[PDB]
RNA sequence: UGAUUAAUAGGGACGGUCGGGGGCAUCAGUAUUCAAUUGUCAGAGGUGAAAUUCUUGGAUUUAUUGAAGACUAACUACUGCGAAAGCAUUUGCCAAGGACGUUUUCAUUAAUCAAGAACGACCAUAAACUAUGCCGACUAGGGAUCGGGUGGUGUUUUUUUAAUGACCCACUCGGCACCUUACGAGAACUGGGGGGAGUAUGGUCGCAAGGCUGAAACUUAAAGGAA
C-alpha cells in the first residue's frame, strides 16, 4: 500500500495499468489501449510476482529493463532427511550471509533463499551461474568451491588471450574424488538374515521361571 | 521416587521458590507425623488435610523458616547413645535443626527421643 | 580453508557491497571500502594475541545516545528478521547475545559505537551460578533422599 | 502421556433420584451377562440405559464379583482376553501380508503387554500355572 | 462360599474421531525418455568459449497418438504422523496408534537400564564441511498453532431423505515449537600428550650449489644456448 504509487508510475511510463485488490489480496497488471510494447506485460507479470515473493521494490523494478530476468530454482526435491536438507540450505546462505552475498557480487544477481526454493533476479549469465551453484550446493559439493571457480573464471575472462583454450587445466573443481569402491566379502549380505513376520518369544523372568 | 521424599521435595522447593502455600498429595500418617513435629518446632505453620476418598491432600501454609527437609534412604537403626554422633554428623552445626526418628513411641525428633529415652530408626531431618 | 584470497573476499563481501566486474582485490579498492577492509583485516589479525580488553575499544559515546542507537538498531534488526521470517526467507545464524549484522550495520558503521553485543549482559551471563554453602558430607543427596553409605553407617553407629 | 480418566465421585450412596431396587439391578446384570457381554459392556449399558451410576456403589460389590457370585465368571480375565484377541488379530493380518513391519513391531509391543499381566495374573493365580500364551 | 479405596500410578472396554503412521490393491497428473504418423527445412546440443554427439535416411521445433520407468510440483507451514530410520495423487480393504470424553471395568499389575530380542555370473553410488546452548528433581506465565471436549449466541448454514458443518469468544486436556520468568550441588567404532603465538641453532638426519653442453683418456666436429 505504501509502494503502490511507485509501481503505478514505473508501469505508467511503460503504458501498463495495474490494480491492488486488498479485499482478495491480489495484484493485476493489464495491457491498456496505449500499450505499444508487446512483451512488456510479461515483465510486469514478473514485477507483481516478485512483489508477492517479497523482494523489495527498488530491487524489484530492476526487472522492467531488458537485460534482467527472474528465476526460481527448486531445491525441495534433492535430499531425503530434513537435517541434511536444512544444513545444506544453511550452507548455501553461509556463515553470516557471506556465501550468499559473495555469490550476489560475483554473479551480479540478487538471490533470496526462501523456504525450499531459491529465487534470483539478474542477468542471464549470472542466472545460469547461480542455478548450477544452487543445485550443486544441494548436492554435496560446497558453494565456496564454486565461488572460488567464479573468481578464477572472472580473472581469466578479463585477459585478452586464453579465450579459446579450455579452462579445466586452471580450475580446481576438478579434484579426482572417486576413491570409494569397496572389496568386502558379501559373505552373509548376499542372502542372509532372512525375514520372518513373527518375532520369537521372550526370555521370562526369575519368578516366571519359578511359577 | 518415594512417597515421603517427594512431599518433602515439594515443601522444599516451594519454599525456596518463595510461596506461602503448598499442596502435597498423596498424604499419609507418616507425612502427618513428620509435618506435625516440624510444625511443633516451628518450621511450617498451620496445615490442613483435605480428605478426598482417594489418598488425601495436604495444604501447608509455610512462612519463611525452613531451609532443608528430606529423608534418609537407608533407614538404619540408631540407639539413644549414637543419636549424638548422628545429629553432629548430618546436621549443619551443634544445635541446629533436628533429626526425626521413627521410634517405639511414634515419630519424634532426636532431642525428644533422648528426652523420653527411646531409640528407633532414622527417618529424615529438618533444619 | 587455507586459501587467503577466497576467505578474505568472503568475509569482506559485505562492505565491498556496501561501498562499491566488481573490484575486490587490493591494488584496486578505492577509498571507504579500502579503509574499512584494512581496518577489518588488522582487527582480525590482531585479535589472536592481543588482549580482549584492548583490541575492541568502543568510541566514547554518551549514555543517552548510545542506548538510543542500540534501541533503534535493535528495532531495525527485529523488523528485518521478523519480516524475513514471516516470509520464507532463510537467514544466517547468530549467537544468543550478538547483534545480527545487517546492511545498516555495515553502512552506518554501527559496531564501533555500539559494539557487537552488550558485554555487561554477556559478563553476567557467563558468570557462574552462586551456589549457597555446603553443609554435610555423610551421604549423597538425590531426589529420592539422602543416601548414607553402609560403610558410613558402620563407621558412625 | 495424557490424563483422561473418569472422576469417581466423593459420594458413595445411591443418588436418591435412583428410585429402583438394588435387586432388579443384579437381575439386569445377570441378564446382560447371560446374553453375552463383557463386564465393561455390562457396566456401560447399565450406566446409560437404566440410571445406575456404578454397581459397587448402588449394589453390594463390583460386577465381576457379582458374576462370580451368580456363576458367570470369565474364563480368562477381560484385559488379558482383549489383548489375546488383539494379538491374534494382528497375527492374522501379519500372516496375510508379510511386509507390514509396523505391524510386526506392534505385535512385539502387544506380546510384551500380554506377558506382563499374564505374569501378574499367574502370581496372583487367577489363571493357573502352565498357562502358555499359545 | 466368608474385609477397604479406586492413585491427575498403570491396564483394558467403549464413543465421536485425528494423521503426508504402516501393508495390499486401485485411480490420476503433467513432465522426461523412446517409438509412430504428419508439417517444414539446416541446423540442433552444450559451453565462459569450443568440443564429444544428433543431422537433407530430415536433426531441433510443431501437431496427434501410444508405451516405459521414476516421481507426486504449486497447496508445503518452525505445521501433522511414526520408537527411530522416515512419511505427500484419488478410492477401497486390512489391521494398528494417539489424545480426548466417561458417575465403565481390573486392582498395584508399576518405573529403570548390564545381557538379550526386533527395526535401522549379472547395471553402480557419497558422507561431513561453521556449528552453540548452561545443566535438572525446578516456579509462574504470554502470543500463536494442531487434536479432542464443554459452554456462549451472531453470521455463514438451512427446509420433513440418515447424519456431517465453517467462523467468533471464554474455559479445558494433551502435542511439535517459540518468547520470557524463580530456584536448585550440579562433586563424593580403540591406540593420547598437555596450552597459544613465536624465536634461535658449531647437535643428529636428509635435500640442496657448481657452471655453456657437445667433450673425454681427446683443449675435438656439426648443431644449439648466451650476448
Amino acid at each position: 500500500k505504501t509502494i503502490w504509487n511507485d509501481v503505478t508510475r514505473a508501469l505508467d511510463k511503460h503504458n501498463i495499468a495495474c490494480v491492488l485488490d486488498l479485499v482478495e489480496g491480489s495484484m493485476t497488471v493489464k495491457t491498456t489501449r496505449k500499450t505499444y510494447d508487446p512483451a512488456i506485460i510479461l515483465k510486469a507479470r514478473d514485477l507483481i510476482k516478485l512483489l508477492a515473493r517479497s523482494v523489495p521494490f527498488p530491487q524489484a523494478v530492476k526487472i522492467l529493463q531488458d537485460d534482467m530476468a527472474c528465476d526460481v530454482i527448486k531445491i525441495g526435491n534433492f535430499v531425503t532427511n530434513k537435517e541434511r536438507f536444512v544444513k545444506r540450505r544453511q550452507r548455501l546462505v553461509g556463515p553470516n550471509g557471506n556465501t550468499l552475498k559473495a555469490l550476489e557480487l560475483l554473479t551480479k544477481c540478487y538471490i533470496l533463499v526462501q523456504g525450499n526454493t531459491v529465487s534470483a533476479m539478474g542477468p542471464f549469465k549470472g542466472l545460469k551461474e547461480v542455478r548450477r551453484v544452487v543445485e550443486d550446493c544441494m548436492k554435496n559439493i560446497h558453494p565456496i568451491y564454486h565461488i572460488k571457480e567464479l573468481m578464477i573464471k572472472r580473472e581469466l575472462a578479463k585477459r585478452p588471450e586464453l579465450a579459446n583454450e579450455d579452462w579445466s587445466r586452471f580450475l580446481p573443481m576438478f579434484k579426482k574424488r572417486n576413491v570409494a569402491r569397496k572389496k568386502p566379502k558379501k559373505i552373509r549380505n548376499v542372502e542372509k538374515k532372512v525375514y520372518t513376520p513373527f518375532p520369537p518369544a521372550q526370555l521370562p523372568r526369575k519368578v516366571d521361571l519359578e511359577i | 521416587s518415594s512417597v515421603l521424599a517427594d512431599a518433602l521435595n515439594a515443601i522444599n522447593n516451594a519454599e525456596k521458590t518463595g510461596k506461602r502455600q503448598v499442596l502435597l498429595r498423596p498424604s499419609s500418617k507418616v507425612i502427618i507425623k513428620f509435618l506435625q513435629v516440624m510444625q511443633k518446632h516451628g518450621y511450617i505453620g498451620e496445615f490442613e488435610y483435605i480428605d478426598d476418598h482417594r489418598s488425601g491432600k495436604i495444604v501447608v501454609q509455610l512462612n519463611g523458616r525452613l531451609n532443608k527437609c528430606g529423608v534418609i534412604s537407608p533407614r538404619f537403626n540408631v540407639k539413644i547413645g549414637d543419636i549424638e554422633k548422628w545429629t553432629a554428623n548430618l546436621l549443619p552445626a551443634r544445635q541446629f535443626g533436628y533429626v526425626i526418628l521413627t521410634t517405639s513411641a511414634g515419630i519424634m525428633d532426636h532431642e525428644e527421643a533422648r528426652r523420653k529415652h527411646v531409640s528407633g530408626k532414622i527417618l529424615g531431618f529438618v533444619y | 580453508q587455507n586459501d587467503l584470497e577466497l576467505q578474505q573476499f568472503l568475509r569482506e563481501s559485505h562492505l565491498l557491497s556496501a561501498f562499491n566486474g566488481i573490484v575486490y582485490q587490493d591494488d584496486q579498492v578505492i577509498g571507504k571500502a579500502r579503509s574499512r577492509t584494512l581496518e577489518m583485516r588488522l582487527n582480525r589479525l590482531s585479535r589472536v594475541n592481543g588482549h580482549q580488553d584492548k583490541i575492541n575499544k568502543l568510541e566514547k559515546v554518551p549514555m543517552h545516545i548510545r542506548r538510543g542507537m542500540i534501541d533503534k538498531h535493535v528495532k531495525r534488526i527485529k523488523k528485518y528478521e521478523q519480516e524475513a521470517a514471516e516470509g520464507g526467507i532463510v537467514l544466517s545464524k547468530v549467537k544468543k547475545g550478538q547483534f545480527r549484522k545487517i546492511e545498516s550495520t555495515y553502512k552506518k558503521d554501527i559496531e564501533r559505537r555500539i559494539g557487537g553485543s552488550i558485554k555487561a549482559r554477556d559478563k553476567e551471563k557467563a558468570t557462574k551460578r552462586e551456589r549457597g554453602l555446603k553443609i554435610s558430607s555423610v551421604g549423597r543427596s538425590t531426589r529420592n533422599g539422602l543416601i548414607v553409605s553402609k560403610r558410613d553407617i558402620a563407621r558412625i553407629s | 502421556k495424557g490424563i483422561s480418566s473418569s472422576a469417581i465421585p466423593y459420594s458413595r450412596n445411591a443418588p436418591a433420584w435412583f428410585k429402583l431396587s438394588s435387586e432388579s439391578v443384579i437381575e439386569q446384570i445377570v441378564k446382560y451377562a447371560r446374553k453375552g457381554l463383557t463386564p465393561s459392556q455390562i457396566g456401560v449399558l447399565l450406566r446409560d440405559a437404566h440410571g445406575v451410576t456404578q454397581a459397587r456403589v448402588i449394589t453390594g460389590n463390583k460386577i465381576m464379583r457379582i458374576l462370580k457370585s451368580n456363576g458367570l465368571a470369565p474364563e480368562i480375565p477381560e484385559d488379558l482376553y482383549y489383548l489375546i484377541k488383539k494379538a491374534v488379530s494382528v497375527r492374522k493380518h501379519l500372516e496375510r501380508n508379510r511386509k507390514d513391519k509396523d505391524a510386526k513391531f506392534r505385535l512385539i509391543l502387544i506380546e510384551s503387554r500380554i506377558h506382563r499381566l499374564a505374569r501378574y495374573y499367574r502370581t496372583v493365580a487367577v489363571l493357573p500355572p502352565n498357562w502358555k500364551y499359545e
